[PDB]
DNA sequence: GTGGTGTGTGGGTGTGTGTGT
DNA sequence: ACACACACACCCACACACCAC
């Protein structure tokens, strides 16, 4: 549920200076506008996040040994936010230099942190735990920096000792995540940071194999991909389910198999609580369901029975004779069991979507061999398009559906497959009972003229892109987010309703991202009209001619 | 939003309160829903009719002259009876007696004669008087021919004449409602069901010391499907007043 | 409407010999423990025995029986209650009172002719007669019987063929007659009918309109966002059609069961009656203070306290802070949205990831009631052209003005409708699925799967030997292929309620003949958890309240459901040598 | 004179949603 | 997944009306 991140970055005389990779933006300012976004985008999908960011080596009078806390470790808080974003608005207006703020003077020769301090301070940062907030879960260090070769890596001895911190701070389960740098004018070597942050991964002779662990990946990054990559590494793997895949019963071919959300549902308001306002004193309020009888009004709650009402008659079905009942199909605990395998092209459709859909990779740790029955599914499933229908329960207490285990494609990084679920023959509704049906076909020429122009108009708007998730934020979350944040900060709300037809689009289109492709499309439209080159003057002809045979038809008919 | 916010729950509850003869209706919830900002039409009669109706208890004073009611001073009086709704249902005896009316009607019309007794005549020298009402003599009675007069008289497959004059002398008569719904309450249960019969049903459930129950599902005519229901008050509409 | 259904069952020993009574008992078992668990207040029911032994008649006629009279609402205990004793009276009368040969079984429906038209005199009530008799080209009704009989009956009949055998050609006369002069009349055989009862049954759901607004490509953003009186027609060079959305793929619950409280009954039986759910907010007040002692005396306290939901307030959660809003700021803390459907461009089928689609299914089809036929052309020409290119389009999905903003994808599907003409007309629609927000991706990076390599991303061991494990897997692939199953058509998959509204609440086998050797599909499957609580509800009032059992017997699961969700054979293949070589063991 | 159609009501039922376990 | 409470859509037989040839 928690999980501690720490912000670890390596100050260095190129990171201050700004670099054309990110057109002239500082790698140093490219990470802490990671950061502000990282936190802004955290404290709406998963506020127990923990995050503490430290830089080194600076000459802040505030630094203990040569380490800057910008924040400490803490549970996220607003007043983290607000102080990066002063920082970010001082870098920004000009107000305050990063080599101002940092004192770091260019000369050349400046001094380095030793690794082995470094190291030890963060082991002992995961080990001060903050009474007034819960247990880290899962704790991570995102490792920044640029000096590939410091003074501990000529030797040989304090590279066991720092190999020696590093298997301690794996057996503290402090995982790393590096963000090692690396420019088109300036190469990044990798052989000190391989060689200490790994454990050493050795073939075990002939009698079996090694552990499939072995150290974070310390494969340099370009700067142009410092918050592509900071701003995809901050989600936790949420488990849904962890199945057994019965792909054989009678041999007991049968593999395990992990469930993870793909996607989710966020809601405006959930996160919330309940609170018994007394004159000054707030406290937790919990709400229970008590159960009434209601003849005599007892609170009858953990003495009632689950009857099946048919008619007037209540069929009173015992844990016997209901585990019976349900066991003609299903067993007591989640399973996927393999059907019979499909073609692609007439199982997967895009109009009979009734659930989102999860996706499904080995699980080694319950049934040993997994990865090699899955790896081989998935090669075959691909290559020749097909699926893999199955049947099963994800959950315990659930009931059972047909679902689609489909391979991914070879575009997607992940590696794994897809299980859509596909709707029951009660969830397939029926299509309405329409008050007319004679829509255009006995008309072939009027109805070729306008499918035609309807085709014209929909080349104009083709999405090269295609749709991505992360350019549209959810309007009623931004909103209720940004007013919880304003208010907390004392920071005055904007309201006002007299506002000029220029600054209130402004505005609408500043709170919904949709709405700013929407006036793009309009303004689209609009800038055909206006523009005097036949070339693009075609587009508002062509809405107008739709417009006039939209008018046109209510008439003759 | 989604809820109804207790203060609202009064709102509407006195706004019931004060059209106590529109309380069932559906046009009224609709204006309702279109001053409250929230709550489609349906849902607030919903919850009035399942809810509220339950804390109902008074309702401000109505007459037929007028709404509201006031007293000397100008206050709100509230009363515990509700006035009746806007649709008068039928009953047993309503049929039984516009049955009887066209009966005697159409018996009147051909045989020139009117149950029980009294037989057509015409001035010769001395006048009947008012000529709006039967000139009708009881004198020449009991006549000495056989007639079927009146209850042996069978009166199917005749469906007039009957024009505006009757109805208009039947509501007078009976100083009842509108002649509107006694015309169609006539030609769309008592044609389509059968005076006769429905005489006979009724006549046969009073012997047997029963209550007759009076005609029901005989709509006999389209509900007109393909076009527009004849009112909607769901979220489409929340028409615009002014 | 409403509806009224009479039930004529033949008791002559034909009937009881062949045991086609009791194929007749359990038919109405079924349809009228259907009919129980609705209880509509105009479904009358009434069921007659022709050619009884005992004859008793509200008319005074005899080899006419009437075992049970009108009933409306059906219930479950007056089901009961009569099919146990039309059982009651089969066992009585099956050997020492039966009857020889065939009576007059025209009698029968003289009198239930009668009763009907006493019960319904004028009514515009469907009234209904189901018989069921074991000899239609031996009972004889002449033509002044059969024209009497079309003239008393403006009811149809529903005459159910208990007695069927095989033969090189079958040949039938008779009782057509009644059945022709009769419109709407319609014979089946028996075995077609419990075959039908047998078959789990779909659900009925009315289609009702979620959505109601625009589909609106290049709206101005100003005269679309504002409450307004008119729509989105202030601008004149826009694209704009009326739509609404219905329902197109929504889960189903199970069958629902009821929290109850025994209490007493007249001879101490099971009487349930169903509890009432109220909510309830309590407080912990923490005083558990305990003295200090040299032993194990800790004795402490710690107990709740019940406030009212008046003074209790949402404290919404921002990071490690949890605040409650003024009022005024929760009036600002809501986004106010619009209905309508917004464009936002078209994108080819593949070029939308499958895994995006997040929601429910929804349809999209021009306004009719609404809007004008002008609308119609316009839907269907979008339409049309999204299917001949392979479209699809992501729009800004409003509902209703309260709802919440969702970015949605359009689908073109073509719906196939039987029509009052012979031409088919498939008639044009899009289909609504939602596509996540910025918020609601959960993607993370995950372990290689090919090709193997360590955290630190150096290659992995090569293990023992990878050739023949996807060769045999290959064959396992193929072993199970279920290509040779027929997918439904594109069209039929999303079939009208006009295809499937009937105009009686009666189990019968249809008419809808394409829906036959189109369940091949091996994805299109019956809901089966609703069924078998169905079936398992079913057997358990037949076996423990109409058989007077003692113990339950729970039923199987029928092989028909069985069949799709148990593992298909296509070619005959054995895994075990692949488990073998690929070294699986459960831990 | 009489048939045809139209609106709105009185008493509901059906379907989808939210919340606590 | 699950039951119960609640919000909103939908219905339809029919009193009550008005209009047209």
């Amino acid at each position: 549920i928690h999980e501690g991140i720490l912000f670890c970055i390596e100050l260095s005389e190129t990171m201050f200076k700004e670099s054309s990779d990110l057109e002239y933006k500082s790698p140093l300012l490219e990470i802490l506008e990671s950061l502000d976004e990282l936190m802004s985008q955290l404290v709406i999908t998963r506020p127990g996040t923990a995050i503490g960011c430290y830089f080194y080596y600076c000459n802040r009078e505030d630094a203990k040994e040569g380490i800057y806390e910008l924040f400490p470790l803490r549970d996220i808080n607003a007043t983290f936010m607000k102080k990066l974003n002063d920082l970010l608005e001082d870098l920004s207006s000009g107000r305050i230099s990063l080599y101002d703020y940092f004192m770091f003077q260019q000369t050349g020769s400046e001094k380095q942190v030793r690794l082995s301090v470094l190291f030890t301070f963060m082991l002992d940062t995961f080990l001060e735990e903050i009474p007034g907030q819960k247990q880290l879960s899962n704790k991570r260090v995102f490792l920044f920096t640029d000096i590939d070769k410091p003074q501990e890596a000529q030797d040989i001895d304090e590279r066991a000792r720092l190999r020696r911190l590093t298997i301690d701070l794996f057996d503290n389960k402090v995982n790393f995540a590096t963000f090692f740098i690396g420019y088109a004018d300036k190469p990044f070597d990798n052989e000190f940071y391989s060689d200490i942050l790994q454990l050493g991964s050795h073939t075990n002779e002939n009698t079996g194999l090694d552990s499939e662990f072995d150290g974070p990946s310390t494969k340099p990054i370009d700067a142009k991909y410092i918050k592509s990559r900071i701003l995809r590494k901050k989600e936790v793997k949420r488990i849904m389910f962890q199945c057994p895949l019965i792909l054989d019963e009678k041999t007991n071919f049968i593999v395990g198999v992990k469930g993870y959300t793909m996607y989710t549902h966020e809601k405006a308001g959930v996160r919330y609580k309940l609170v018994y306002e007394h004159e000054d004193i707030r406290q937790e309020a919990y709400s229970k369901r008590k159960f009434l009888n209601p003849i005599t009004g007892e609170d009858v709650t953990g003495k009632t029975v689950k009857v099946y009402p048919y008619g007037d008659l209540d069929i009173n079905l015992s844990d016997s004779q209901d585990q019976i009942v349900m066991e003609a199909y299903t067993q007591k605990d989640a399973f996927l069991k393999i059907i019979g395998f499909r073609s692609s092209s007439k199982s997967i459709h895009y109009f009979n979507n009734i659930d989102k859909s999860s996706f499904i990779v080995p699980d080694e740790a319950k049934y040993e061999g997994s990865i090699r029955t899955l790896a081989s599914l998935l090669k075959i499933l691909r290559k020749k398009d097909k699926i893999a229908i199955l049947w099963g329960k994800l959950k315990s207490n659930s009931h059972p559906s047909l679902y689609t285990l489909s391979p991914s494609s070879v575009k997607d990084y992940n590696e794994g497959f897809y299980l859509y679920r596909v709707p029951f023959l009660d969830e397939i509704r029926k299509f309405p009972s329409l008050l007319s049906y004679d829509d255009g076909s006995e008309h072939k020429l009027d109805y070729d003229n306008m499918k035609k122009v309807t085709q014209s108009i929909m080349g104009y708007f083709n999405l090269r892109d295609g749709y991505n998730p992360s350019d549209f934020k959810n309007p009623l979350l931004q909103k209720h987010y940004k007013v919880l944040h304003d208010y907390l900060l004392q920071i005055e709300t904007t309201f006002d309703e007299n506002e000029t037809p220029n600054t209130k689009k402004d505005r609408m289109m500043r709170e919904d991202d949709s709405l700013r492709k929407l006036y793009y499309i309009r303004n689209k439209i609009l800038e055909s009209e206006k523009s005097e080159d036949p070339i693009i003057q075609r587009l508002n002809k062509y809405v107008k001619i739709w417009n006039m045979f939209y008018k046109k038809f209510n008439d003759d008919n | 939003k989604a809820s109804f916010t207790d203060e609202e729950d009064e709102f509407i509850l006195d706004v019931v309160r004060k059209n106590p003869t529109r309380r069932t209706t559906h046009t009224l919830y609709d204006e309702i829903s279109h001053y409250v900002p929230n709550h489609t039409g349906n849902s607030i009669r919903h919850r009035f009719r399942v809810y509220l109706s339950k804390r109902l208890e008074y309702v401000y004073e109505v007459d037929k002259f007028g709404k509201l009611v006031r007293d000397d001073d100008g206050n709100l009086i509230k009363t515990k009876v509700l006035p009746p709704s806007i649709k008068r249902k039928f009953s047993a005896d309503e049929d039984y007696t516009l049955a009887i009316a066209v009966k005697k009607q159409f018996y009147r019309d051909l045989f020139q004669i009117d149950p029980d007794t009294g037989r057509s005549l015409i001035t010769d020298e001395d006048t009947p008087t008012a000529i709006a009402r039967r000139n009708m003599t009881m004198d020449p009675n009991h006549v000495p021919g056989s007639e079927p007069n009146f209850a042996a008289y069978r009166t199917q497959s005749r469906r007039g004449p009957i024009a505006r004059e009757f109805f208009k002398h039947f509501a007078e008569e009976h100083a009842a409602h509108t002649e509107n719904a006694w015309r169609d309450r006539f030609r769309k249960f008592l044609l389509a069901y059968g005076i006769d019969d429905y005489i006979s049903y009724y006549e046969a459930e009073k012997a047997q010391n029963r209550e007759p129950e009076p005609m029901k599902n005989l709509t006999n005519r389209p509900k007109r499907p393909g076009v527009p229901t004849p009112g909607n008050y769901n979220s489409a509409a929340k028409r615009a007043r002014n | 409407s409403s509806e009224s259904t009479t039930f004529i069952v033949d008791v002559s020993p034909s009937m009881m010999k062949n045991n086609n009574v009791s194929k007749s008992m359990a038919y109405l078992e079924y349809t009228l423990l259907n009919k129980s668990k609705k209880s509509r207040k105009t479904d009358w029911i009434s069921c007659y025995l022709a050619n009884c032994p005992v004859s008793e008649n509200s008319q005074e006629i005899p080899n006419v029986f009437q075992i049970q009279s009108f009933l409306a609402p059906v219930t479950t205990t007056a089901t009961i209650g009569f099919i146990k004793r039309l059982k009651q009276y089969c066992d009585q009368h099956s050997h020492d009172s039966s009857n020889e040969g065939l009576q007059s079984m025209i009698q029968c429906l003289l009198v239930v002719s009668l009763d009907i038209k006493q019960q319904f005199q004028a009514r515009k009530i469907l009234k209904q007669i189901v018989v069921f008799t074991d000899n239609l080209d031996d009972l004889d009704i002449t033509d002044e019987e059969i024209d009497l009989l079309t003239e008393e009956l403006s009811t149809r009949i529903i005459l159910i063929d208990c007695g069927k055998d095989t033969q090189e050609e079958r040949k039938k006369s008779n009782w057509l007659k009644l059945v022709e002069a009769i419109p709407n009349s319609r014979i089946y055989n028996m075995n077609e009918l419990l075959v039908e009862i047998t078959s789990p049954a779909t659900s009925v759901v009315k289609p009702v309109r979620v959505f109601s607004g625009e589909l609106r490509l290049g709206a101005d953003i100003l005269s679309t966002q504002t409450s307004n009186p008119s729509g989105s027609m202030q601008d004149e060079n826009c694209l704009c059609i009326k739509v609404e959305a219905f329902p197109a793929t929504k889960a189903v619950s199970g069958l629902n069961r009821k929290t109850a409280v025994e209490v007493e009954d007249s001879q101490k039986k099971e009487r349930y009656v169903g509890v009432k759910s109220i909510i309830e907010y309590e407080i912990h007040n923490e005083g558990n203070k305990k003295n200090v002692s040299e032993d194990d005396q800790s004795g402490s306290s710690y107990i709740p306290v019940t406030i009212s939901k008046d003074s209790v307030t949402k404290a919404y959660r921002y990071g490690a802070d949890y605040v409650v809003l003024p009022s005024v700021l929760v009036d600002q803390t809501v986004y106010e949205s619009f209905p309508g459907l917004d464009l936002r461009g078209f994108l080819n089928r593949e070029a939308l990831p499958r895994y995006f689609l997040t929601s429910e299914s929804s349809f999209i089809t021009a306004d009719t009631r609404l809007g004008c036929q002008s609308d119609l052309m316009a839907f269907s020409a979008l339409v049309d052209v999204m299917l001949e290119n392979r479209k699809i389009a992501v729009a800004r999905y409003v509902s209703k003005k309260d709802s919440e903003v969702n970015m949605c994808a359009l689908c073109p599907v073509l719906i196939e409708h039987s029509n009052i003409n012979s031409e088919k007309k498939f008639v044009k629609s899009l289909t609504l699925c939602r596509l996540p927000f910025a918020e609601d991706e959960r993607v993370t990076d995950f372990p290689k799967l090919l090709d193997r390599t360590t955290t630190s991303g150096v290659p992995l061991k090569k293990e023992t030997d990878g050739h023949q494990i996807d060769e045999l897997m290959e064959q396992f692939v193929d072993s199970m292929d279920t290509d040779e199953l027929p997918e439904i058509p594109l069209g039929n998959y999303y079939q009208p309620i006009g295809e499937v509204t009937t105009d009686t609440t009666l189990p019968l086998p249809s008419l809808n003949k394409d829906q036959e050797e189109n369940k091949k599909d091996p994805l299109r499957i019956p809901t089966v958890f609703v069924y078998r609580q169905q079936q398992v509800l079913l057997e358990w009032i037949h076996q423990l309240m109409i058989n007077d059992s003692r113990e339950f017997e729970i039923p199987e699961l029928p092989d028909s459901l069985k069949n799709k969700i148990s593992p298909y054979t296509h070619k005959k293949f054995d895994s075990t040598k692949l488990v073998e070589v690929l070294g699986i063991k459960k831990v």
